[PDB]
């Protein structure tokens, strides 16, 4: 896994890649590992992928019930504290390395919380696997108040780095950009690995398996 | 590891217009086969079907509280459920076991109630959904059947194709370990019938 | 009419009648009064003696609620010593947990939100007391507070509890506290508890006093029996 | 009857007649307060009453902090106010910590209604009777007055009273929003003081009343000085 | 009427009086009467005690709570035996804990808080016994009453019970010489304030009287039918 | 406390005629470091009544607070009574032995002293609970290297006066700083009496090195 | 009747607690204060759901011998 | 982790390094261990960054509720015996070093240090982190009683640059507070601001 | 980590008698190889015709007297009597068994008069099985202690020796003796041996000097 975010100078550039691994199988391709939160709060995900897909849900539930009292668009220092607060009680039990990112009254906010309870809001954050490979890129290339053009190509520079070099990710890569104005959630972004052709057919014709009995039950279509 | 003491396989396949779902029919204590009738693949719906590969115990422990809150559901709402709202239903349970899991790796295969759209999908130990358009396998052969399903499957396949397709994957993958095997059984759901054939494969 | 029955109830023209009742209560009390001034807070009580039997220094009025701070009451002496050890248990909180001697005004504010939460309920009844508290600290300062029955807190620069409330507080209000010294101030709360006292319906008293300031070192304590006696003497030769 | 005399059991013509009584409750004291808003500023005035020389008027007060960027006027039963006051300090701390940003006015004034309701259906416990009026600055929304009352009703206002003169006094004030032209800080408060004076025929003095405020500028409430009161006092005698 | 406000301990009066707890207060009187005076060495105990019939033996009005307290009843033995089991738990925790005897005062203390619990809540009825506590500690020999209001009293003597007033009276006038006295003639002394109580008709006896004493170097002892006789032959006669 | 943190060694207790000594040194140490130089590890639980510990200083800081609340309130209902030593001796053994049966240890071992009654007292308590009374006392090392000097004295002399057992103390203290690592120069001395309880503030021991440069 | 039987199933199981604990018989004055403590717990002091808010409408007699020899106690529904 | 403060007459003088880490991966090198726990009391957070952020914002919670009640500004030894009780009663569940140090009208600058376990020392100056061992002898020989504010902001720095250099764990921009009655003055010092020491340089 | 016992070392002996009962003990407290103290005396004193001594982890020692001492004043409140020999016995052994699996270390004696007013020994392991002897020794000197009074007292193994009821006397001057023995030979025992008789009268308490290490 690796996931990854970026401020940009009117908001948050979100990436992530689309490969799940069970073991040293790749279980999955073109799964998805950034989340819905809030209209303008989106939180990429890492670690178990259970704990993240349910916790991400929860809070997202959560807050969709604040936003709908309060009135006002959801903060992303609420998202923060929630998900904090829920892994410090668990105490790193579930497993969940998260990218938080949501514009709100106050501005851009980009944070980045580990298993435990920990949280730091930076400029660019990455976690999962290839977390480093990423932070390579970015240590390199980031610089402040880019453009949102410049920040996509940045992160998806960073999680294609992640991709090649590190076993556990690769696929397509997923973007998600959040402006106060607007927002753009770009599955896949890019395909930078596919598929060769497969040069021979060897599609079984009919009667190839043999059966030792069948049922055919009908269905009342109605 | 535990997953293999009873030892299962269990494979979802997406056509157009069809799903195929198939699973092994061995039950056998680390070794010892006891019986060639084990059901794998029960049925949740009139044309969505879930599948059951770990343990025995928990297998079947899931099948049953899966019926118990889908009998539930059909009753209280009036309506077949949506094989995405099974699937979420079936996260939600394994989930609330997350510690101390149910040792099982479902797979959901049906088709939308209206649209008839085909739906495959499979589970982890702890409820992590994930949704394919090509196919799903679960049990101690994953890897065997990942790279014969990677090769064989093609994209748009007739119910007959992908009835060939599944079988062919599931009898070439169980042949290549030990602990499932003894007889496959193929469900084919189409809009208009569901058929199920059990195929002929090594008793060894 | 039932208004009155409960606390829960509220008349039709809006008022609580239990804790007015609870109120009267304290009216049927000895009286007391407490004294702040500029070094400290003085504390006195008229405590009748019902018999010859009745050990002296027994039926304490005042009791010490910590180090800093001293406790008067009037009103059921059983619910004046459990609002005691409320208080107590209060101040030992406050000190374990914040780490130094509770401000008066905030050990006032626990107490009588204490008090306050029985006002409320149909199943147990208002408390049958009120009571001052006062406390000197070199920070805080001298400081006196009054609570009722109902949890009402206030800060008084003199305050009168019981039967002869009324007397004794003008008595009070003609005495002008906040120059004064300590020393002086228990004579003249022994003048002012001789003057309320009725020798027609009460047959004797045995005056009661207590202070807290910077001649304790900010600890409340009972007047030495010097200082008791000098004060009763002038109290004695003060009414005529 | 006895449809009165519980909370819980509803009149014939379903109208739970204790809540209402508790809105008695509140004109039992004696005492008003009129809050009023502005462009840039929210005030609260109510008059204070000291019955006795030996009390020391600082102490007694009915505005309090809920938070530093929240003032309250309880007008009622002192110790259910002080209850009420102690109980909204710990929901706007909680909301902090829960959700890291100060709670806002309404929300608040929410959270206290609901729990009002909560003992206006539960049977054991009566209503508390007092009435509160939240004053704050929103960001989005400029400042803020709210009111919560014994039946868990905490509507928003332009302008409010509670106690014995809140009828003439939502008649005053009424009257003066309707020739609406603005009101700045100083004619804020000065609405606020001539509406309380007028309706009570007081005429003040500084002593007499203690008012509070909000403004954009300095959004923290603050409680003015006797200096202050007799200032805006002073002026609204010389015009 | 007024009927009403004497159905539960929780309902105060309209002149601020409890009645069911002075209804407890009552039950003392039925009890037969107890006395208790105390000199500077000793402290004494002395008991009227009543039987059903001539066959039933008299009833047990003087219990020891440990060697340095015991305890002498007037109003329900069940209060009675209940308060005496909480007592007795509570010094032997004292003993447990710190290794020494409880001072009498605090035990008193306790006896008062949970005395208190139940005139303040609805359900449990006040407890419908008052006792007298003599003890000797380091402080000195102690004599306390508890009434059935949970206020409590130190005495330098005491009687509680039936036609206990001539017993108070006759302590009163000659209490002076008490403190002085040995304890021959300081049990004299109680059981001729106790026949005081008596009917005319009725005389001491040895079935009749039971004597608890406890002092410096006596731990408390409970002075049977048997053991009384040294004590009475030294009184004279009826006046 | 399960692992202990920050530990103070070495309390040592003596009882003269009219009254007993206990001294303490002020280092805290952060395992083999001298973190905390300036703490003190005795206390005036009441007039009549010291008590000083080694080991765990949070434990100590805990008991501080317990058992001074406790003191405050018995001076609070003030019916003239008060805890001998003795009996704060048995409440420390009941409390350590309690949270030892419940597994969550206080690392502590403390010494009571004091003077009520005419009577000398001088007690320890264990961590494990273990408690016994004795003419002299020694925690930690002070055990194996102080309690022989203390002992051979008071077994020749069973009665000791204030000043031959402040000499006699202050010689312990000096043996232990020369030969137990976690030991500091600087230490107080606290003695009760029959008129209370008194302790000095830093003293220090003057050191013989005069065997290095036989070498 | 049926309030008696709870009561000796009370003083019962009391003599048998006794033997076990103490490996001796207890006193009928013993038998007569334990069930008679019982008794006692119609004022409901204790918060235990299972003590019958009526006092026993049942009136025992206890007959044994004893250290002191033959003894007969008298229990009444007060617990006296 | 390096957190250190020192006590000048009237206010104080807190500092910290800027590095986390998980194992030898610098996951933050800005990061912020000086919080406010009040507008004029601060914490120096060393140990678990879940366990320090956690009891933190609990303390904040707690001291701004009891500070609004009491109407007054709160005392930093009462932030202190909340950090104490809290680290105690959860010294097994917890590895947290606080240093608390604030202003307060009361008892002028303080310095209070909380080491792993629960106990609370007030101390003129306080290091604490893995790094505060390298600079132990620094702060022993350098520290002179009387310091001004200028003065303990460069001994502070010195000091934390000293420990930042020798340990790994500390690393990245100096953070530094200076709190008083008048408010607090944060600065962060980097690159050639941090100061540097001369190498052995065979 | 945390290991909730040590053990503090010294030893009990009880020999009971036709009239008499004695129970002697150690004065000597010791963890590890250092001594903690050399007054500390095992025996204690629970009524007029009992005595009880314990040996091994002292905490549980000085726990198990105070419950002991609390359960009979508990049971002379209830029951209007003292309790017996017997009776503590079997209160001892529910007390013990009521920690089976935490346990209580320590190993007990109980020395008494029973009810007829002859001596009886009642005799404990740390889970509280327990059995009347005429004489046994507890603690660490065990081994070495408890074979010479199966010898001496028991007659076990002589031949051709008349058996004598056991006296006061004898009984003191072999109490002496192995303990003296045991002073040699045991670490853990020394320093002093406080010799606790009960009779009919009461109990009376002798100290003899051992030898200190």
């Amino acid at each position: 896994t690796t996931i990854a975010g970026v401020v940009y100078k009117d908001g948050i550039v979100l990436g992530a890649d689309t490969r799940a691994t069970e073991g040293m199988v790749v279980a999955d391709k073109n799964c998805s590992k950034i989340h819905f939160i809030s209209p303008n709060i989106y939180c990429c995900g890492a670690g178990t992928a259970a704990d993240t897909d349910m916790t991400t849900q929860l809070i997202s539930s959560n807050l969709e019930l604040h936003s709908l009292s309060t009135g006002r668009l959801p903060r992303v220092v609420t998202a923060n504290r929630m998900l904090k607060q829920m892994l410090f009680r668990y105490q790193g039990y579930i497993g969940a390395a998260l990218v938080l990112g949501g514009v709100d009254v106050t501005g851009p906010h980009l944070y980045s919380i580990y298993p435990h309870g920990s949280t730091d809001k930076l400029p660019y954050v990455t976690m999962g696997s290839g977390s480093l490979a990423a932070m390579a890129v970015f240590e390199d290339k980031f610089r402040p108040d880019m453009e949102e053009e410049e920040a996509k190509n940045l992160v998806s520079e960073a999680i294609a780095a992640g991709i090649f070099n590190d076993l556990g990710s690769g696929s397509n890569i997923d973007l998600c950009v959040i402006s106060k104005n607007k927002l753009d959630f770009l599955r896949p972004y890019t395909v930078p690995n596919k598929k060769g052709t497969r040069l021979g057919r060897y599609r079984c014709e009919k009667g190839t398996t043999a059966v030792l009995t069948e049922k055919i039950t009908p269905l009342e279509i109605e | 590891s535990i997953m293999s003491y009873n030892g299962g396989a269990v494979m979802a396949m997406k056509g157009k217009n069809c799903v195929a779902i198939a699973a092994d029919r061995r039950f056998g204590i680390q070794a010892q086969m006891v019986t060639t009738d084990f059901q794998k693949i029960f049925p949740m719906g009139d044309r969505l079907y879930i599948g059951l590969a770990g343990l025995a115990t928990d297998v079947q422990t899931v099948a049953q509280r899966l019926k118990f809150r889908l009998n539930l559901y059909e009753l209280k709402e009036g309506r077949q459920i949506k094989p995405y709202t099974l699937m979420s239903m079936v996260a939600n349970l394994l989930y609330e076991k997350r510690f101390g899991p149910y040792y099982t790796e479902p797979v959901i295969a049906g088709l939308d109630p209206k649209t008839f759209k085909p739906f495959i999908c499979s589970l982890d130990l702890i409820g992590c959904p994930m949704v394919t358009d090509d196919f799903v396998v679960s049990g101690t052969c994953a890897e065997q059947m990942y790279g014969m399903c990677e090769s064989l499957w093609e994209p748009n396949m007739d119910p007959d194709h992908l009835f060939e397709t599944i079988s062919q994957a599931m009898l070439n993958a169980v042949d290549r370990d030990a602990v499932s095997g003894m007889g496959v059984i193929v469900h084919i759901i189409e809009k208009d019938k569901i058929t199920t054939r059990t195929l002929k494969a090594r008793m060894d | 009419t039932g208004y009155d029955l409960s606390a829960s109830t509220f008349s039709p023209d809006g008022r609580v009648f239990q804790v007015e009742y609870a109120m009267k209560a304290v009216e049927n009390s000895s009286t007391a009064i407490g004294i702040r001034c500029k070094d400290g807070v003085v504390f006195g009580v008229e405590k009748l003696v019902l018999s010859k039997l009745y050990e002296e220094g027994s039926n304490k009025r005042l009791f010490n609620v910590d180090r800093h701070v001293g406790m008067a009451v009037a009103g059921l002496l059983a619910d004046a010593r459990s609002l005691a050890d409320i208080a107590r248990e209060e101040a030992s909180n406050f000190r374990s947990n914040f780490g130094y001697n509770i401000p008066l005004k905030h050990l006032a504010d626990r107490v009588a939100m204490y008090v306050h939460a029985y006002t409320l309920y149909s199943a147990v009844r208002p408390f049958g007391c009120s009571f001052m508290l006062g406390s000197y600290s070199v920070n805080d300062g001298a400081q006196l507070y009054m609570i009722d029955p109902s949890g009402v807190s206030y800060g008084y620069w003199g305050c009168a509890i019981g039967k002869a409330r009324q007397a004794a507080k003008t008595e009070i209000e003609k005495l002008q506290m906040k120059e004064m010294t300590c020393r002086d101030i228990v004579k003249e709360v022994a003048k002012i508890i001789y003057i309320v006292h009725d020798e027609v319906k009460d047959k004797a008293f045995e005056l009661e006093l207590s202070w807290v300031g910077e001649l304790t070192n900010g600890r409340h304590e009972i007047v030495p029996k010097d200082i008791r006696e000098e004060a009763e003497k002038y109290a004695k030769e003060s009414l005529k | 009857a006895g449809f009165d005399r519980h909370i819980t059991i509803f009149s014939p013509e379903g109208r739970l007649y204790q809540v209402e009584y508790a809105f008695k409750a509140i004109n039992q004291g004696g005492l008003t307060s009129v809050a009023v808003r502005g462009k840039d500023c929210a005030v609260i005035v109510t008059q204070k009453k000291v019955p006795d020389k030996l009390l020391d008027s600082s102490t007694v007060t009915h505005l309090f902090k809920i938070t530093e960027n929240i003032g309250c006027v309880m007008t009622g039963m002192t110790a259910d106010s002080r209850s009420q006051v102690q109980r909204a300090r710990y929901e706007a701390a909680n909301w902090k910590y829960k959700y890291g940003y100060e709670i806002p006015v309404d929300m608040l004034c929410k959270r206290i209604a609901d729990i009002s309701q909560v003992y206006t259906q539960n049977a054991e416990m009566r209503p508390l009777g007092c009435c509160m009026i939240l004053i704050g600055i929103d960001e989005e929304q400029g400042p803020q007055v709210y009111k919560c009352d014994p039946a868990g009703y905490y509507c928003g206002f332009k302008a409010t009273a509670a106690g014995v003169k809140q009828t003439e006094s939502t008649s005053f004030l009424e009257k003066k929003v309707k020739k609406k032209f603005d009101w700045t800080f100083e004619q804020t408060v000065e609405t606020a003081i001539t509406c309380l004076s007028t309706v009570l025929s007081i005429d003040f003095k500084p002593s007499e009343i203690e008012v509070g405020v909000v403004t954009v500028e300095n959004p923290k409430f603050r409680i003015l000085t006797e200096a202050e009161i007799d200032a805006h006092l002073v002026a609204l005698a010389e015009r | 009427f007024r009927n009403q406000y004497d159905n539960d301990v929780t309902v105060w009066s309209p002149q601020g009086r409890i009645h069911q707890i002075e209804y407890a207060m009552e039950a003392v009187k039925q009890g037969s009467a107890t006395v208790g005076l105390k000199s500077k060495t000793h402290a004494v105990l002395v008991a009227l005690k009543r039987a059903q019939s001539e066959l039933a033996a008299h009833q047990k009005k003087i219990l020891h709570v440990d060697n340095h307290i015991g305890i002498s009843i007037a109003g329900l033995t069940a209060d009675a035996r209940l308060l005496c089991n909480f007592m007795r738990q509570e010094c032997l925790d004292s003993r447990f804990v710190f290794d020494r005897p409880l001072p009498v005062s605090r035990l008193v203390s306790l006896i008062g808080s949970k005395t208190q619990i139940p005139t303040q809540r609805y359900g449990r009825r006040p407890y419908g016994v008052g006792l007298l506590i003599a003890g000797y500690d380091d402080m000195g020999p102690h004599i306390f009453q508890t009434c059935p209001s949970a206020n409590y009293f130190d005495c330098r003597a005491m009687s509680i019970g039936a036609r206990s007033q001539s017993a108070r009276t006759y302590l009163e006038r000659h209490m002076s010489e008490f403190m002085e006295c040995n304890l021959n003639e300081l049990v004299k002394h109680g059981l001729r304030a106790l026949r005081e109580t008596l009917p005319a008709e009725q005389d001491l006896t040895t079935k009749n009287v039971s004597i608890g004493i406890v002092g410096k170097d006596l731990e408390f002892t409970i002075y049977d039918d048997d053991d009384v006789s040294p004590f009475l032959e030294g009184l004279e006669e009826r006046p | 406390t399960q692992n202990p943190m920050v530990t103070g060694t070495s309390v040592l207790g003596v009882k003269f005629e009219g009254g007993v000594v206990i001294a303490a040194d002020m280092l805290g140490s952060y395992g083999s470091l001298a973190r905390f130089r300036n703490i003190s590890r005795i206390m005036r639980v009441n007039n009549s009544t010291m008590l000083g510990a080694s080991g765990d200083y949070a434990d100590f800081q805990y008991l501080k607070q317990v058992l001074g609340q406790m003191v405050i309130d018995e001076e609070l209902l003030g019916d003239g009574h008060s805890y001998s030593p003795r009996a704060i001796h048995s409440w420390l053994t009941r409390a350590m032995y309690s949270r030892r049966s419940k597994m969550n240890p206080l690392w502590n071992t403390m010494v009571i002293g004091g003077y009520a009654d005419g009577e000398s007292f001088l007690g320890y308590v264990d961590m494990l609970g273990v408690a016994y009374e004795a003419p002299s006392l020694a925690t930690g090392y002070g055990a194996y290297l102080a309690q022989p000097l203390l002992r051979e004295v008071l077994e020749k002399q069973p009665v000791l006066s204030q000043t031959e057992a402040r000499d006699l103390v202050e010689r312990c203290m000096r043996v232990l700083y020369y030969r137990d690592a976690r030991s500091y120069n600087r230490f107080q001395i606290a003695t009760v009496t029959e008129k209370g309880v008194e302790i000095e503030g830093p003293l220090s021991t003057e050191t013989n090195w005069d065997i290095a440069h036989m070498i | 009747i049926a309030d008696a039987k709870t009561l000796i199933d009370k003083a019962r199981v009391e003599t048998q607690n006794h033997w076990f604990t103490y490996n001796e018989t207890m006193t009928v004055e013993s038998v007569t204060q334990a069930v008679s403590n019982l008794a006692l717990q119609f004022g409901e002091e204790d918060a235990d759901p299972g003590a019958m808010s009526r006092p026993f409408g049942v009136a025992l007699l206890f007959g044994g011998v004893d250290e002191k020899g033959p003894q007969l106690f008298h229990m009444d529904p007060s617990g006296t | 982790t390096t957190i250190m403060a020192v006590q000048f007459d009237g206010g104080v003088v807190l500092g910290a390094d800027s590095r986390t880490t998980t194992g030898s991966y610098i996951a933050n090198r800005v990061t912020d261990k000086l919080t406010p726990i009040h507008d004029r009391i601060f914490c120096c957070r060393s140990g678990s960054a879940a366990d320090t952020q956690a009891v933190a914002d609990a303390v904040t919670y707690q001291l701004g509720f009891h500070s609004i009640e009491l109407n007054e500004p709160p005392l930093v030894h009462t932030a202190a015996s909340l950090f104490k009780e809290m680290c105690y009663r959860y010294r097994e569940d917890l590895m947290a070093g606080i240093i608390i140090a604030g202003w307060d009208p009361q008892e002028g600058g303080q310095v209070y240090s909380v080491p792993m376990g629960g106990m609370m020392v007030r101390q003129s100056f306080a290091i604490g982190g893995s790094g505060s061992s390298y600079i132990y002898g620094y702060v022993d020989a350098t520290y002179r009683e009387g310091m001004t504010k200028e003065e303990c902001l460069q001994f502070t720095a010195n000091a934390l640059a000293l420990a930042m250099e020798r340990d790994g764990s500390s690393g990245g921009v100096i953070r530094l507070a200076a709190i008083a009655e008048s408010g607090v003055e944060r600065q962060v010092l980097l690159g050639d601001q941090i100061p540097k020491f001369a190498v052995a340089t065979l | 980590r945390f290991s909730p016992y040590v053990f503090n070392g010294g030893t009990i002996l009880a020999i009971a008698g036709e009239d008499f009962a004695i129970v002697a003990s150690d004065t000597r407290l010791s963890e590890g190889f250092s001594i903690h103290t050399r007054d500390s005396p095992k025996c204690y004193k629970l009524t007029d015709k009992t005595v009880i001594g314990c040996s091994g982890f002292h905490g549980d020692c000085l726990t198990l007297t105070k419950i002991i001492e609390a359960r009979l004043k508990m049971y002379k409140h209830s029951n209007n009597k003292a309790m017996t020999t017997g009776a503590i016995a079997a209160m001892l052994s529910t007390i013990l068994y009521s920690r089976r699996f935490f346990p209580y270390y320590v190993y007990n004696i109980i020395g008494g008069l029973d009810e007829e007013g002859k001596g009886a020994v009642y005799s404990f392991d740390p889970v509280g099985s327990y059995q009347r002897d005429s004489f046994k020794a507890g603690g660490s000197a065990s081994a070495m202690l408890q074979p010479l009074l199966d010898n001496q007292v028991g007659f076990k193994n002589m031949q051709n020796v008349e058996h004598v009821p056991l006296s006061l006397d004898r009984a003191m001057r072999l109490v002496k003796d192995v303990f003296i023995s045991a002073a040699e030979r045991d670490v853990y025992t020394g320093d002093a041996l406080r010799i606790c008789i009960v009779t009919k009268e009461g109990i009376r308490e002798e100290t003899v000097s051992l030898r200190k290490d």
